[PDB]
């Protein structure tokens, strides 16, 4: 059993989002003991609002709540630093003794300058055995983290092997990705050029490697 | 002479088959002395 | 919770005497009073439960009665094996307690004490302390009041009944620092005893020889 | 220090056993009660066993099988979560939560988390290939390993400054592959050396390669 | 701002669980309680000093005597074929007769056994500190003896019982000690820091006995009240309802026997008996209550409620107690209706079990003496039908004694009436009991007045008309050499006269038996249309006067009739007529021409010996054809009393 | 020591109508004391903190005697409540107070 | 015969922890209450604690001055009974006795109808913060003013010794008539100091030489102090 939270809610720099949460009458509408926890992607969550409009030590005056009937609505007030983490909900349920919400994702809409940084490496100089030399193309520091990567590599892309990570944001509040062109044979025994092309909202950002 | 037998008695009086159940006891309250 | 008050504190009786030991209860505890005897150096011995009933083996000399507030214990034809201390105990309510204890001892005629002082040896004055001991020897009864002429800081101890002559002995010890001894010069022993119509004193001062 | 980090366990066969030991330090262990909270890799956040103070009242969730045996003892400050059979391949990131105590029903402290993958595929040892520096950019690749976690420690002690580690890729073969990059001053690369000291705990295999510049 | 809802925050160490309880919702679902009455009853804001001062005040036992007692199967299984009768809906068509199985439902019966409702647990000094105020449907038994200076009030619900000893002594201190009995799972609610294990005295697998009083009240009570709580709790659990009631009924008669009900010495067994009277009423109502809407067998109800009726009727004479509740009108009318389905005069013809079962309903159906006097005809028929089938002069049987005792109450209750309409049947009953009081009868009873359980309870000598039962003559019929437990011999003889309190009054109404010689009567023998008064003197205003050869030492033996119970205007003038001797009688007879007569044999040294009422032919056959007549012993005469007022002496047979 | 049971000041009143959110405490928390604090519904900020400390052993026995007298309408939420109050009432130091 | 040999005593610093043990042989230890009674040196008895009966399921109860500190543990299959002592104060210095409790009128319940019939040999518990120290012997000089009708009664003063027991003699035990060895007295400094005296004629002052033998095993100290008049 979980509390029904909105899937994904978005807001801009201001007083844009006060995310909600609801549950059973014996879970939230029965006790003033709901709580909120913020979790950044791939890190330990920490208490963000304990009870209802009762904040812990070390929390700005923007995080608040709502004392509705059976719906607890976390209130991040009228100023927005870029905190694009997942917000969760929980309360002391008489039936389940602890019940957690679904989990949402607030996305801030500001500072649009991203300009991803690309770095492309030759196949590993140490490794020389057959069927073992793969390319590595790295992309970091972009936003909103919706990029399309491709490998032209000649007059026309052969696209034999293409495997790309989903953009996973981390420290500095900008996303990062990785795409490994996993194909040594069938092309790279002898050829002219090879390129890792990156497209972010429309851009010719590319890297070219085929040395020696 | 006839053997000794019990003297005849009167038939039983017809008791109330139809009372109130409130008058056979009285008030439902009571106080311990 | 209930307090026991025994009487008397001390008791003296020779062989064949008839003694009675009173045990006063705090509040009303009907017949829930037991008696025990304890000889000096041994464990207590069960004597009486329910304030009138005796444990199997206790001789017929022992007998006690009383109920409620007042309880007693009476001995007839006092035997030498009875010379010990007796206690009464209440078993009615929690927390349970015992009595102050009544000490029965052999009696005799009065005996005048032998009182004399012991100035502290110069072996102690070189250490930093001083000890003046007043001594009483072979006196009866145990009740005797010795008192250094303060006009506290003193201690004493008494010996048990000497089985040879039924007498006692007392040694009151006074300890004063060396700096004080030099010119205090009072140092007396006021010995008051019922066997002394005139209290004998042993006055002294810090004077050599 | 109020560090509350679990020792944890690696991957396990469906029909297997594991004893997650949540080691906690700093605070008073006997005053609070302990918890376990697990997170599915996608978005889930489910609740697990509830061991109380001095082991007086033990609670469990409904989704947890009820045959997940938790226990603890405050003499040696730790928290064992003994799982048995776990043949359900429903894994999660088992965090170690801390109950606020008093009258508050909230979590005041949390743990680092433990990744326990459950699949029918054996482990695969990683093969680290060194990348080339060829103004300032380095690299180090980890290829053909299964499963996570594989955290890249950079030069044991190269402080995290430019040390950036990209997430693993979902390879069609099932194995994972990650790569790490460090930005060292290109003014002088040969004055001092660098290595990527990465270890694979679920496979127990350490391999170290160095970075050597262009010719 | 009414009583709506409160939250209960529990600090389970580390967990901090929460609970909620709404007053508005459940105060109407299960009414009968008000939280604000209990809130301003528990001293929520009591300081720690006042709570401990109250804790040290109530006496607390130093332990709990644990004994595992098993309980019996009191209420039997429902006889397949019985008719379920509603206690509140009873009409003459529900039952067919005595030989029809039946059982009364337990739910309407409980509402009739506990119709009265009241505050059980008071707010007195010892009680207001331990329990909470409880008010349930109760049935209490209350009495007071020494001018209200000693009170007892045992109140009980359908699951637990509480008795309360209250004695006020001289200056005004009222020492109150109470005992509680019932299932440990149904004991009343405790208030404050009090726990039950520190207060219970005996605790079984499911039952417990609690003692609630102060240290000062317990100490003063411990002087004269040292009960045997071991056997008390054992009999209060292991015994059934009827067996435990008859057990208390026996010990109550023993108190009435020697002193007791006239001067109650505040003994240990005396107060022990008062509590067990309330337990006897409790186990009956408790066994019925422990049935889950089933039905209680009617034969078991008649067997248990007969004991409570006698128990209530014996305390109304002994202590003048008051019993409210435990009297279902449905049972009182179902048993009273069952009297028209049988014939009173022909009641003795039924089976022995049906005889005892019909007499239990005779007392339960008409508890109030006077509603139907014809019940004497049934009890007289049982005694008459038992005399013809009983070996002459032999002591009675446990079964027969129980059969006649179980119907003797309808005779005793009618004897307490000032005027009675069933005159002849009362004289017929007293005549048979007089003919039953043989020398062997008062020999087994005197032997049974030390060892036997049933013997001392009942004997037809108590209802007899013999008046020669002095302490000297009763000592001449001991059971053995009189050295076998010698102390019990003199105590039993002195007690037999103690059980001659039949018509010892508190109203002056024993004018129910025309002579001027009261304390010298030897026997009264009422036949048809003549009653003979045997006496030791001449002054009896009778229609004749006979004198038999008396002893050798001056104690004359007279007997004189009164024709048609109409005494003459003056005493006789001339010498009283001598009883004539007759020898012309056929020992082998063909008809009961002796029926209705009274055959009496008396000795010349120990006074009278026997009395034999000739009832039928089977009785006369066992008189003549037996060795009853012994003429070789010249000093053993046989005086025959006729219905014509004539008196003869049989001297020979052919 | 967590709180203190005080003598009733003459002008202080208590009515079961305005009281809500009662706090019971375990023994290990307060040196073995049974301390209960009586509060009201949170009416915001009107200067008022009506925290009313009371004798826990009397409060616990009151809620035990008010759930047993109404056991017919005792739901699962209250069945657990009655059992937890019983175990908490017996795990206290009734006699151990000096 | 019923024996209640007990042990476990010893010297404990204030605030420490000590465990005593009482063995039983001659009855069923489960079917009898077991109480403890201590007695301070020179003072009377004091009821300490109680372990209940088998019917009572072995629950404990202590007096108001020791309740929150002590703990009673019962070992039954093997007859043993311990009374663990925690946070010992200076007032617990007493002779703790092992006591067996039995009820007489048991059919009347457990109210007050009990007693104590068998007493253990008694164990010693001394609560002090001192340590082993050799006694400093000081001779009490037979002053010239000690005529006393012809008796001098010289003595020796054992001063400031903690190790509990000491024995003394005069002239290697030759002189025993008139010897009055007084009991020890715990001074304010926490160290005992007793005194021994033996009576001797006054005309023998100068002819006979009297020496006291302060033999002491605990601190393995033996002194032979010669006494001379002032
Ligand atoms: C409640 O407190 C008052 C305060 O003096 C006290 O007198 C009263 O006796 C207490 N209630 C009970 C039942 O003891
Ligand atoms: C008894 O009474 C009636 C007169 O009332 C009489 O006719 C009857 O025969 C009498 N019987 C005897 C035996 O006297
Ligand atoms: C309770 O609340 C009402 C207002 O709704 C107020 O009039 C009354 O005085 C209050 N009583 C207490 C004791 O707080
Ligand atoms: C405290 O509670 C524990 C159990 O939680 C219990 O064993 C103990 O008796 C209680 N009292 C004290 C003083 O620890």
């Amino acid at each position: 059993s979980v509390l029904t939270q909105p899937a994904s809610v978005s807001g801009s720099l201001g007083q844009s989002v006060t995310i909600s949460c609801t549950g059973t009458s014996s879970d939230v509408g029965g006790y003033d003991y709901v709580s909120w926890y913020q979790q950044h992607p791939g890190k330990n969550p920490k208490l963000m609002i304990f009870e209802v409009n009762n904040r812990p030590s070390g929390v700005s005056t923007r995080f608040s709540g709502s004392k509705s009937g059976n719906t607890a609505s976390l209130t991040i007030s009228g100023l927005q630093a870029e905190d694009e983490a997942d917000y969760y909900c929980n309360s002391y349920s008489t039936t389940t003794t602890w019940v957690f919400g679904g989990g949402t994702s607030l996305t801030v809409l500001g500072q649009p300058k991203a300009a991803p940084s690309v770095t492309l490496f030759p196949p590993s100089s140490e490794e020389l055995q057959a069927n073992k030399a793969t390319l590595v193309c790295l992309i970091s520091d972009f936003y909103p983290g919706a990029v399309t990567v491709a490998w032209k590599a000649d007059s026309s892309p052969v696209k034999a092997g293409v495997e790309t990570t989903t953009p996973s944001k981390q420290s500095n509040n900008k996303y990062a990705a990785s795409s490994y062109l996993s194909l040594t044979p069938e092309q790279w025994k002898s050829h002219r050029s090879y390129s890792c092309q990156v497209t972010h909202e429309g851009s010719t950002v590319e890297k070219t490697v085929a040395p020696t | 002479k006839p053997n000794v037998e019990v003297w005849p008695v009167d038939p039983p009086p017809p008791v109330n088959f139809n009372k109130t159940a409130e008058q056979e006891y009285g008030d439902k309250e009571v106080k311990l002395p | 919770d209930i307090q026991m008050t025994q009487s008397p504190s001390s008791l003296s009786a020779s062989l064949g005497d008839s003694v009675t030991i009173t045990c006063r209860a705090s509040q009303t505890m009907s017949n829930f009073l037991n008696w025990y005897q304890q000889k000096p150096g041994k464990a207590p011995k069960f004597l009486i439960y329910a304030a009138s009933r005796l444990q199997s083996g206790v001789p017929s000399r022992f007998s006690g009665s009383g109920s409620g507030t007042q309880f007693t214990l009476t001995i007839s034809n006092l035997q030498p094996e009875d010379f010990a201390t007796y206690y009464c105990q209440q078993s009615f309510l929690f927390p349970y307690t015992f009595g102050g204890g009544t000490k029965v001892e052999v009696e005799r005629t009065v005996a005048a004490p032998s009182v004399f002082i012991f100035p502290p040896s110069d072996e102690q004055l070189k250490s930093g302390t001083a000890s003046v001991v007043c001594l009483l020897n072979n006196f009866y009864p145990r009740e005797a009041k010795v008192q250094w002429k303060v006009d506290g800081n003193s201690q004493e101890s008494v010996t048990e009944q000497d089985s040879k002559d039924s007498t006692y002995s007392l040694s009151s010890t006074l300890t004063l620092s060396k700096a004080d001894y030099e010119k205090h010069k009072v140092y007396a022993c006021e010995v008051t005893h019922q066997g002394l119509s005139s209290p004998v004193t042993k006055s002294f001062n810090r004077g050599e020889c | 220090e109020v560090q509350l980090v679990e020792s944890g366990g690696g991957l396990v066969k469906p029909g297997g056993s594991l004893r997650l030991s949540c080691a906690a330090s700093g605070f008073t262990f006997s005053t609070y009660a302990m918890d376990w909270v697990r997170q599915a890799p996608g978005k889930g956040l489910e609740w697990v066993s509830l061991i109380s103070s001095r082991s007086s009242n033990i609670y469990y969730s409904d989704s947890v099988k009820g045959n997940f045996t938790i226990s603890r003892d405050n003499a040696k400050n730790s928290l064992f979560l003994q799982m048995n059979s776990l043949r359900a391949e429903d894994t999660a990131v088992y965090y170690c939560a801390r109950e606020a105590g008093g009258f508050h029903s909230h979590f005041d402290m949390w743990g680092q988390g433990t990744l326990v993958t459950v699949s029918s595929a054996s482990t695969k040892g990683p093969s680290v290939f060194p990348l080339a520096p060829s103004t300032a950019a380095l690299g180090c690749l980890v290829k053909d390993y299964f499963p996570e976690p594989v955290t890249v420690s950079w030069n044991s002690g190269a402080l995290t400054s430019g040390v950036h580690t990209f997430p693993a890729v979902l390879q069609s073969s099932g194995l994972y592959s990650l790569s790490s990059v460090v930005t060292v001053p290109s003014s002088s690369l040969g004055t001092q050396t660098y290595i990527c000291n990465v270890n694979h705990k679920p496979s127990n295999t350490k391999v170290d390669k160095k970075v050597e510049p262009k010719s | 701002a009414s009583l709506s809802e409160v939250k209960l925050h529990l600090d389970i160490e580390g967990h901090a669980s929460h609970y909620t309880i709404p007053w508005t919702e459940l105060m109407a679902k299960v009414p009968g309680l008000s939280p604000e009455a209990l809130w301003r009853e528990a001293n929520v804001t009591e300081d720690l000093a006042s709570m401990l001062n109250r804790y040290k005040l109530i006496y607390k036992t130093s332990g709990t005597l644990g004994i595992a007692l098993a309980e019996p199967v009191d209420i039997p299984a429902v006889s397949e074929g019985s008719m379920q009768v509603d206690a509140s809906k009873v009409h003459p068509g529900v039952i067919s007769g005595l030989n029809s199985p039946a059982c009364m439902l337990s739910a309407p019966l409980e509402k009739q056994l506990f119709y009265y409702i009241g505050t059980m647990l008071p707010n007195t000094r010892p009680h207001s500190y331990v329990f909470y105020q409880l008010r349930c449907h109760l049935s209490y038994v209350a009495l007071s003896i020494n001018g209200d200076k000693f009170q007892y009030t045992g109140a009980m619900t359908s699951k637990f019982l509480m008795g309360t000893y209250k004695r006020v002594t001289e200056k005004g201190d009222e020492h109150v000690l109470s005992l509680v009995f019932g299932k440990t799972k149904d004991l009343p609610d405790l208030r404050g820091p009090f726990s039950y294990p520190s207060l219970t005295s005996a605790q079984s697998g499911d039952y417990s006995l609690v003692i609630v009083t102060t240290f000062v009240h317990y100490a003063n009570f411990h002087n004269y009240f040292v009960p045997n709580l071991k056997d008390m709790f054992s009999r209060a659990v292991t015994m059934t309802a009827a067996s435990y009631a008859r057990y208390v009924l026996q010990k109550l008669v023993l108190l009435e026997m020697k002193g007791g009900c006239r001067e109650p010495e505040l003994d240990t067994e005396t107060l022990t008996t008062m509590f067990e009277v309330s337990v006897a009423f409790f186990k009956v109502g408790h066994a019925v209550g422990e049935t889950g809407n089933g039905c209680v067998d009617l034969r078991w109800l008649a067997k248990s409620f007969f004991e409570l009726t006698v128990l209530k009727d014996i305390i109304g004479i002994c202590y003048g107690a008051t019993v409210k509740g435990m009297q279902s009108y449905g049972l009182e009318r179902l048993a009273a209706m069952l009297m028209a389905t049988v014939k009173m005069e022909e009641l003795g013809h039924l089976t022995t079990e049906k005889q005892e079962y019909a007499l239990r309903l005779a007392t339960v159906g008409y508890p109030k003496a006077g509603v139907y006097s014809g019940l004497i005809g049934g009890a007289t028929s049982v005694l008459l039908s038992a005399y013809n089938r009983h070996p002459l002069f032999q002591p009675l049987h446990t079964v027969m004694r129980e059969t006649l005792f179980i119907g003797s109450h309808v005779v005793l209750r009618e004897l307490r009436l000032n005027v009675t309409t069933q005159g002849p049947n009362l004289a017929l009953y007293q005549l048979l009991s007089t003919a039953l009081c043989s020398a062997l009868e008062i020999g087994e009873v005197l032997r049974g007045l030390a060892l036997g359980t049933e013997s001392g309870l009942f004997s037809p000598c108590y209802l007899s008309l013999r008046f020669d039962l002095t302490r000297d003559k009763l000592l001449s019929m001991a059971p053995q050499e009189a050295t076998l437990d010698q102390a019990a011999v003199s105590n039993a003889v002195d007690g037999f006269l103690g059980r001659l309190s039949l018509e010892r009054e508190d109203r002056d109404a024993w004018h129910l038996p025309c002579v001027d010689r009261l304390d010298k009567v030897l026997m009264i023998i009422p036949l048809i249309n003549v009653t003979f008064i045997i006496s030791s003197d001449r002054e009896v205003r009778g229609s004749a006067l006979y004198e038999a050869s008396t002893t050798y030492l001056s104690s004359s033996l007279f007997l004189s009739p009164v024709i048609m119970n109409k005494c003459s205007q003056g005493a006789v003038a001339g010498e009283p007529r001598q009883i004539p001797k007759i020898q012309n009688f056929t020992r082998t007879q063909k008809s009961c021409i002796f029926c209705g007569f009274a055959l009496l044999s008396y000795d010349e040294k120990e006074g009278l010996e026997t009395t034999t009422y000739i009832t039928s032919q089977e009785v006369q056959n066992s008189i003549l054809s037996s060795n009853y007549f012994d003429f070789d012993n010249l000093h053993v005469h046989y005086l025959l009393l006729t219905t014509n007022g004539t008196v003869m002496e049989i001297a020979g047979l052919y | 020591p967590c709180c203190h049971v005080t003598q009733l000041a003459a002008q202080h009143l208590l009515a079961l109508e305005n009281i809500s959110d009662i706090y019971l405490v375990s023994n290990q928390t307060c040196d073995g004391f049974s301390l209960a604090s009586l509060n009201s519904p949170k009416n915001g900020s009107n200067q008022l903190v009506i925290s009313r400390c009371a004798n826990g052993l009397n409060v616990v026995s009151f809620f035990i005697s008010i759930l047993k007298r109404s056991s017919s309408a005792l739901t699962g939420h209250l069945r657990e409540l009655l059992t937890t109050l019983e175990t908490l009432y017996g795990s206290f130091s009734v006699e151990d107070l000096f």
